[PDB]
């Protein structure tokens, strides 16, 4: 068979506004999450910013830290500098 | 003429100055600072590493007691934000919306009315709107401040399985909305694209809890609660990474968002009062702000040290990146 899919699904609103579905665990780190977005979108993790409930998610924290529950949407944005 | 003070660039700090001026001209936030109402919301004193609200408020006070053409230095404020959020240490150009999110987060945390955040549940017996209201109350048990009173709204996300027809609903708080560039393209087209039914299939099939299998689902946003201050962030990022420079036609008054409401409402009409502009390339570009003075209704360009008059007809440009709307 295959490795298991994540226990929980969340969505990412990508750069064009289309959503992608991520397979995750509450204990996944924001780095893990950015890698998953890199897999789906081709965007390097070091360019990604993820907003949920007004908070930019930070590397070193997990999804549970931010009380991100099933079917929540993370908002993907990059940077103008 | 009041509040027309420039801010000195400290070295690639135009991102900071742009956002500060947008907040300076956020009427209720400005007044919160001028009337020193934060003092009652702070639960203890600060030290040199935790004086974010204190230094923010003093800067706003300085701007609104200046004479026109005065140039103000935000060095003490910058010291405080970088201590709260070490990414702002040093003198590289930064993204204005990233700075916005960190600044409001720190301001909020410092004046949060909740001092001991409490440590979920099955709400399927409830109708949509009642569940939304319960989720809102739960959010406010953790996050409740005068800054939140201004910026916080609630998104309703609806996820419908095309097999069994179960529509699963979640309610996410938001402090701003980052909108896709749709399709001249209008701001309404962007909000329509944000809220459009999104067909999730192929590698994006969710797992439906009822069917216990991967199913084609339809996901759609509506706005459950509209904030007093609506910050709209335009996703100026193209795939083929580089900046999307599309002209987005946004209205200065009468942005009517009733169509995107979860329920029939009348309190979803906004007027523009500030714009954060980014000009130039993805790297090495520059920030300015156009702001409407809350007292006179006249617009000014704020470009670091230089504050100059402008016509409302010159506010709408392709450099608009963050739009600050207030309920009418
Ligand atoms: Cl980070
Ligand atoms: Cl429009
Ligand atoms: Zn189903």
């Amino acid at each position: 068979g295959l490795v298991p899919r994540g226990s929980m699904q969340i969505f990412v609103n990508t750069l064009s506004g289309k959503h992608i579905t991520l397979e995750v665990e509450p204990s996944d780190t924001i780095e893990n999450v950015k890698a998953k977005i890199q897999d789906k979108e081709g965007i390097p993790p070091d360019q990604q910013r993820l907003i949920f409930a007004g908070k930019q998610l930070e590397d070193g924290r997990t999804l549970s830290d931010y009380n991100i529950q099933k079917e929540s949407t993370l908002h993907l944005v990059l940077r103008l500098r | 003429a009041q509040g027309l003070a420039g801010l000195r660039n400290l070295g690639n700090t135009c991102f900071m100055n742009s956002i500060l001026q947008c907040l300076s001209n956020t009427r209720e936030l400005r007044d919160y600072c001028l009337q020193r109402l934060y003092m009652r919301d702070l639960h203890h004193g600060s030290n040199a590493h935790t004086a974010l609200v204190e230094e923010f408020a003093k800067l706003i006070q300085t701007i609104w007691t200046s004479s026109p053409n005065d140039v103000v230095s935000p060095s003490e404020f910058k010291t405080q934000i970088q201590r709260y959020a070490p990414r702002f240490v040093g003198y590289n150009q930064q993204d204005a919306q990233e700075f916005l999110r960190f600044l409001l987060d720190g301001l909020h945390n410092e004046v949060n009315r909740v001092t001991l955040r409490p440590k979920p549940e099955n709400l399927d017996h409830l109708p949509d709107d009642e569940k939304g209201r319960q989720m809102w109350r739960k959010y406010l048990e953790r996050e409740d401040s005068r800054i939140g009173d201004l910026f916080v709204g609630q998104l309703k996300s609806s996820l419908t399985c095309t097999d069994c027809g179960y529509c699963s609903t979640v309610f996410d708080p938001f402090w701003d909305l980052s909108l896709p560039i749709a399709k001249e393209v209008t701001l309404m087209d962007c909000m329509r694209l944000f809220t459009k039914e999104d067909v999730l299939d192929g590698d994006e099939k969710p797992t439906c809890c009822r069917c216990r299998g991967r199913k084609r689902c339809i996901k759609k946003f509506s706005i459950q609660r509209f904030p007093k201050i609506l910050v709209l962030h335009l996703k100026r990022f193209s795939e083929s990474t580089s900046k999307l420079t599309t002209f987005v036609n946004f209205p200065l008054r009468d942005l009517d968002l009733r169509e995107f409401a979860s329920e029939n409402t009348n309190h979803a009409v906004y007027n523009l009062y500030a714009v954060s502009n980014h000009s130039g390339t993805t790297m090495g570009g520059h920030y300015t702000a156009y702001c409407r003075s809350p007292g006179t209704g006249e617009w000014h360009t704020f470009n670091d040290s230089s504050v100059t008059p402008m016509s409302s007809s010159q506010v709408r440009t392709s450099d608009a990146y963050l739009l600050f709307y207030e309920l009418a």
